[PDB]
């Protein structure tokens, strides 16, 4: 968890959010998605949030339910995504690497064997979105016992009680939910649970959920909060040029630079 | 924290999205508040009496058992209005939305009972209706399609993944995630996430407390068993509770082989899954090795789910209730027999419970038993699936 | 001569070839003996309840009487088995064939609910069973056609005529009149050659009795009104019959008006008829100024018939019970309203009986009124009659 | 009802039965029918019976059924089968002619009216197949008071009492029915029957219902009732000859002349 670490504190001595942009590894196949993810970081990508292909993202609309199934089509097997991740990682030394899981994908062989798998491949954190912080403890013990950081969700209306929770179990960054709904570009701050998790000592914030416009970045990191998250905007980008995969290229890294160029204050 | 536990033994929980947490602690205090409330459950008796016509009968069978020493009772769920057992829950979960200040209703439905039943209380109940069913069900279970559209609902067919119910399950949850301060989510099965096993048991729990009483009266004893088909659990579990204490009584749940369970297309995975995490429970799952979750089969679309609820899942491992499984050709067969041998067409779901206790009373036909099928519904929406079945291999 | 009186005034009579008078006295005096016989009455009772599901719910309509001083009831005779009230006098029927040691049983249907009542009753009890339909209604109520296959019964559909009631009527007399020995005639309404409208009565009765009883315990007090649709007669005279002798309740039948009475394209004959002798009774009738029996039109082919039973005749002549019409556009308005604000489907034979208590209401919202319909049928037959109407009609 | 007391004492002066052909008035048209009844009598018909069509024929099969709509297709209506009953008497004074009627058809206009224009007419006897001798006392009555004479059905299984009532309620012949069942030539007597009439003073018995070839009406002859009536077997005859009227009318004079004289003994 390192990582976030060193990377918020290079970036608050730089007065700027960061940019972290989301793709399903292995989409559209293993060797574009790698080039895809060098693009992203060659353009200006602060952190990475990275999703392993699942047969039911429960908390993803059809834009990303688009990019797990193109992976699925392309033979994409968590096995695969971690052999992408060591080769990422390998790359980019200091990038920090954040996984967006499904429960059953880190249960299925163990919960403490995935979490070692993540450590072994250079991973900094992982999100379940469908563990609430209610069932979080076998996760989140075996994520501090290898050095990964467990990613806690701060919702809209969430309670004082939560709001605590959240700031004592997480680590690396605090997930700051636009609005209720399912992943998508479709469908587009809240300044009081941005000071309420600093006085308790929260991970910085992240917003995400919705967020595929420059100005959502700048507006969030005017709010207070570190920065953003953007899936939606970066996926539909590959799914409009799969036919051109050098026209992609060219269209995400000027969609990136745009959007890290926002979180500069 | 919660009022009640989410679990039974390790099986259960509250897997969503932390963003619906609060809808499901709401809707827990709820139904605390309800079952304490002697208005409330005045008012869900008057619906079940009068409205949905409990109590339900309990036929007797002549015909089938005749030359051997099983003596099988039917508990008729097909005559409840709406014509299946998932009529009962829906009126309790109803009153639970008003009790809410709810105006919508969200469900899913695959073999369109559950769907029928959502969009006829919520008719009765002044709600708004909204249904996900998978594309392949629309089809072979095309009369409720129609049924729920007459009564004011909207019926949204769901074309990805298998376009069977665990895809209307997911598009169910999806639109909840984002609807929850105005919608209620009428889950259709003792499934999903804690309180919802837990409400959707109470809520059809008189199928057993009916069945215990009424054959007191009829035999001066308890079953020797009780069977019921297993597609999420509710009526399984509805026919079940009652029992659980009397533990001289058998309850046996029946999953789906579908093709064979060798075949790997089958609807069983309490038998033959392995545990896991999806549909916001920790339950067994039918998945690959890598654990994506996997496509289940039934030739009943309303057992065609690869998972099961969690309470089922307990009882198996203690060993209060046993399961076994039944074939697309047995139920079939059963279904054939019950029609013409006591003029009563069941639901192709039910006939998978019926196939089994016909095995039961064929396999050993000098053992004295006792048993009650739970009927769970009627056959009227599997009649163009089952003639084009017969014309296929030539009848 | 006869045991019992064969004539309702001047209607009734048995007009049938004298070769199947000894038939006529036969069942006659089974039926006499069996009303003394405590045994049957058991017997009956115990398949009412345990198989059927009798009693059937007395439901309090909420939202399509707001606003007015109308308080509705249905007598829920869709809950019954088979999903129609056919379903209670064919039982009684049956053992009557028992009874008489015979062995099958021929039956006419134009719903096709009697037909489907016919064949289960002889699926449970040991009858071969053969059913005469109409090919015109073969089609519109085929869901039907397939139920009665299913449970074993032979299916002949009849194309001479209008291919409707009447022409599976001839034929089913027809064919009793060289069968009778062997075959009961399961009469399906109360119409008919004595004893038929006096049986079938008596063994619907039950439809008003619990009327009685319920409405006195809800209400504390007798209905102002109750209303009926009239096809043949059976469902309306099981709900009047208890209510002959209490003077101060209404009794309604509804005749089908079709395209409207000034069309000729109706189902009216007891108010637009004249009296006439078919079918083995002397009734009012629709027919050519010659004599010739005139061809009937209903959109509900359960009320598809050019006559009516003998009692509603004579209840009409002497002011006890009064009789009206509702359009086929009247019909389906109602089928829709209580779909979409009562969460029940109607069969259309029983919108008719709504429609005229809807008008009733509607014409005097202000009047004081506590009116039963009786809900003679559920409507899944009808589904695709109705969804093809809709959508000629561009909805 | 005296023309049958008439021919039945020539019948019994010369050692035969009657052949009492049916055809329905009008089939396959007014003036084709005339011509038929015509040739049936030139054949040797000793008497006829005449059905008027009607909608719903209850105890006829198939053959008769479709004569009665060939009839309607033509437009005959009851009011035309008088015009031609009246031309058939007019031609034919001493032949018996008895009508085959529904109740409805007499009921319609008035019992007792239908039985003044039969009189009229000169129609000797009238059955009406759908009522009972329990129902029979209107027509019966009014059949008398016309002097037209009320045709009874004895069935195969008849008691004592219907047997003396049938006796005594009956005039110009007593019909001894064959079989239950409807008419038809495609579905084939009680002497015990026939003596108990004859005890009681009943009129003289004839068989009918599928009697269709001339063995059948030896057998009737030689069991001691006066003779037998054949309506399907003539009607197909007819049908069959739709598009060829003389075929027809050769066919039709051949097939009555041996059915005649299957009635010499
Ligand atoms: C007559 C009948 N009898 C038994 C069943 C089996 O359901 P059970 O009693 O809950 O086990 C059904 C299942 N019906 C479903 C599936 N309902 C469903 C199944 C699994 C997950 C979510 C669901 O909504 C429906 O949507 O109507 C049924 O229709
Ligand atoms: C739900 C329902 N509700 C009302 C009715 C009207 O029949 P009623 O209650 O007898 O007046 C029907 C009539 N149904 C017929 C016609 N049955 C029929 C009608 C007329 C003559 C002979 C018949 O067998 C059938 O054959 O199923 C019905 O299905
Ligand atoms: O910009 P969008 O609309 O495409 O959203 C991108 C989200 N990608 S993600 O990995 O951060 C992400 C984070 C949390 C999720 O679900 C949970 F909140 F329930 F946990 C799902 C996806
Ligand atoms: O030779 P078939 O089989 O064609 O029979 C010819 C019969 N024609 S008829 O007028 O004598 C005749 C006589 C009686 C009938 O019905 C009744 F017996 F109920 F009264 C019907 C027709
Ligand atoms: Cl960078
Ligand atoms: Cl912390
Ligand atoms: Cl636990
Ligand atoms: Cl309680
Ligand atoms: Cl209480
Ligand atoms: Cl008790
Ligand atoms: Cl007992
Ligand atoms: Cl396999
Ligand atoms: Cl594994
Ligand atoms: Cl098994
Ligand atoms: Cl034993
Ligand atoms: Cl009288
Ligand atoms: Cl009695
Ligand atoms: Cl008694
Ligand atoms: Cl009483
Ligand atoms: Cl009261
Ligand atoms: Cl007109
Ligand atoms: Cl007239
Ligand atoms: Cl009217
Ligand atoms: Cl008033
Ligand atoms: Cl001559
Ligand atoms: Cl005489
Ligand atoms: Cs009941
Ligand atoms: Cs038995
Ligand atoms: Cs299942
Ligand atoms: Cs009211
Ligand atoms: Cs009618």
């Amino acid at each position: 968890m390192e990582r976030y670490e060193n990377l918020f504190a290079q970036l608050n001595d730089r007065r700027e959010g960061a940019f972290v942009p989301f793709v399903t590894l292995g989409d559209p196949g293993i060797e574009q998605s790698l080039k895809i993810i060098d693009t992203l970081i060659d353009a200006g990508a602060d952190a990475l949030e990275l999703g392993v292909p699942f047969s039911d993202p429960l908390a993803d609309g059809p834009t990303i339910q688009n990019a797990n199934l193109r992976a699925f089509a392309a033979g994409v097997t968590p096995a695969q995504c971690f052999e992408m991740l060591a080769l990422i990682r390998e790359k980019h030394p200091t990038i920090p690497i954040g996984l967006l899981m499904y429960a059953n994908l880190v249960f299925n062989n163990g919960i403490d064997a995935f979490y070692a798998r993540c450590e072994q491949v250079g991973v900094d954190s992982v999100l379940v979105a469908d563990v609430p912080v209610e069932e979080s403890a076998p996760f989140r013990q075996a994520a501090l016992r290898h050095n990964i950081a467990p990613i806690f969700i701060c919702p809209p209306n969430a309670d004082d009680d939560l709001l605590r929770q959240v700031a004592s179990y997480g680590r690396g960054y605090t997930y700051l939910l636009s609005r209720s709904g399912v992943t998508g570009a479709e469908n587009r701050p809240l300044h009081h649970l941005i000071e309420k998790l600093k006085e308790y000592h929260a991970a910085p914030a992240l917003q995400g959920f919705g967020i595929s416009s420059p100005e959502q970045v700048s507006a969030a990191v005017r709010a207070g909060a570190a920065g953003a998250i953007s899936g939606s905007a970066i996926v539909k980008i590959i799914e409009k040029n799969l036919a051109s995969p050098k026209q992609m290229l060219a269209e995400l890294r000027s969609f990136v630079s745009a959007m890290k160029a926002a979180s500069r204050a | 924290t919660t009022l009640l536990n989410p679990y039974f033994g390790e099986f259960g929980g509250m897997y969503v999205p932390q963003i619906l947490m609060p809808a499901l602690n709401q809707l827990e205090e709820a139904f605390v508040s309800a079952q304490k409330d002697p208005e409330f459950q005045a008012q869900f008796a008057d619906l079940l009496k009068n409205y949905a016509g409990r109590p339900t009968a309990l036929t007797k069978c002549q015909n089938i058992t005749a030359g051997t020493r099983t003596t099988l009772y039917l508990k008729r769920e097909d005559l409840l209005h709406g014509g299946a057992h998932k009529t009962n829950q829906v009126l309790g979960q109803a009153l639970l939305a008003k009790r809410m200040g709810k105006s919508e209703i969200i469900a899913e439905t695959g073999a369109g009972q559950h769907g029928v039943a959502s969009a006829l209380a919520s008719a009765l109940l002044g709600l708004k209706c909204r249904i996900y069913m998978g594309a392949k069900d629309v089809e072979r279970q095309s009369p409720n399609v129609f049924r729920m559209r007459l009564m004011g609902a909207e019926v949204i067919p769901v074309h990805s993944g298998s376009a069977t119910l665990t895809d209307a399950c997911n598009e169910a949850l999806r639109d909840w995630s984002g609807s929850y301060e105005t919608a209620h989510y009428m889950l259709g099965t003792a499934a999903g996430p804690h309180p919802y096993p837990t409400i959707v048991r109470e809520f059809q729990r008189m199928i057993g407390e009916e069945t215990k009483a009424q054959i007191l009266d009829k035999e001066g004893r308890l079953p020797d068993a009780v069977i019921a088909c297993v597609g999420g659990g509710s009526n399984a579990i509805g026919m079940f509770a009652d029992f659980i204490n009397d533990t001289s009584v058998g309850l046996i749940g029946v999953e789906p082989g579908g093709h064979g369970i060798e075949t790997g297309e089958h609807g069983a995975p309490l038998k033959h899954g392995r545990v896991g995490i999806y549909f916001g429970m920790k339950a067994p799952m039918m998945q690959t090795a890598d654990g994506q979750i996997e496509e289940s089969y039934s030739i009943s679309a309303g057992l065609d789910f690869p998972s099961v609820g969690p309470q089922h899942a307990y009882l198996n491992s203690i060993g209060r209730a046993d399961y076994v499984s039944i074939t697309d050709d047995e139920a079939l067969e059963a279904f054939k027999t019950l029609c013409r041998h006591e003029g009563i067409i069941p639901a192709l779901e039910s006939s998978h419970a019926l196939a089994h206790a016909l095995k039961m009373m064929r396999e050993q036909p000098e053992k004295e038993q006792l048993l009650v099928v739970n009927l769970s519904g009627r056959g009227d929406k599997d009649i163009f699936t089952v003639h084009d079945i017969l014309k296929a291999r030539g009848e």
